[PDB]
């Protein structure tokens, strides 16, 4: 499954949940978008702005469900 | 990992 959206061209006028926020799909501090490379799912960490304020991109990161394997 | 900053995109 490549990162490209075969169902979304990421138009500037329209926001895509796969390339943006799935929970709200809105523009909010997009630079702080966190996503698990194994999945195209991200976290409301930028929308909610929780104490985490940390980016695990330093190394490969897996979403909580990935580990629930 | 896959940070994917996501370029700015809105109805703006
Ligand atoms: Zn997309
Ligand atoms: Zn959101
Ligand atoms: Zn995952």
């Amino acid at each position: 499954s490549g990162p490209s959206c075969k169902h979304c061209k990421d138009d500037v006028n329209r926001l895509c949940r796969v390339c943006a926020c799935h929970l709200c799909g809105g523009r909010q501090d997009p630079d702080k978008q966190l996503m698990c490379d194994e999945c195209d799912m991200a976290f409301h960490i930028y929308c909610l702005d929780p104490p985490l304020s940390s980016v695990p991109s330093e190394d490969e990161w897996y979403c909580p469900e990935c580990r629930n394997d | 990992a896959r940070t994917k900053q996501t370029a700015r995109k809105s109805t703006g």
